[PDB]
């Protein structure tokens, strides 16, 4: 709209798979890679399980019930807690 | 048991000061959650969710 053009992120829809698919792929050689590449996992899976707020095979099939979406919650950060 | 007073045993387990074997008498109680189904007010889980692992012991 003006001589200077404008980015905003695609409001925020899929980063969080896109990050977690992106590291699922340098896994593939992340054997020999060591920088931070253990740090960064470690924060944007717990962004995942967090703030994920991301697909769930279909985390509710139907309607969410805040406690169902809580306890699912619980059980995805505790899946997280045991790989960590 | 043979009696069928599964709950006098375990008052008596607890009585005798072995309040684990009342727990170990507790494993054949079939799993149930009353809030899978979206009611109202939030149910008690009951029963034991591990029987298969508590059976096999």
């Amino acid at each position: 709209s003006a001589q200077c053009p404008h980015f905003k992120p695609n409001a925020g829809v899929a980063a969080i798979h896109d990050y977690a698919g992106w590291v699922r792929n340098l896994s593939n050689e992340a054997g020999e890679l060591e920088a931070v590449v253990k740090q960064w996992g470690l924060t944007w899976t717990l962004c995942e399980s967090l703030w994920g707020q991301l697909k769930e095979l279909e985390a509710s099939l139907d309607e969410p019930n805040e406690y169902v979406r809580n306890l699912e919650r619980r059980k995805a950060f505790s899946h997280w807690l045991a790989h960590t | 048991i043979r009696a069928g007073m599964t709950d006098e045993a375990q008052r008596l387990c607890k009585r005798c000061g072995q309040a684990w074997r009342a727990a170990t008498l507790e494993g054949w109680k079939l799993y149930h959650d009353a809030n899978i189904n979206g009611g109202t007010e939030l149910q008690a889980v009951e029963g034991n969710p591990y029987r298969c692992v508590w059976k096999t012991c």
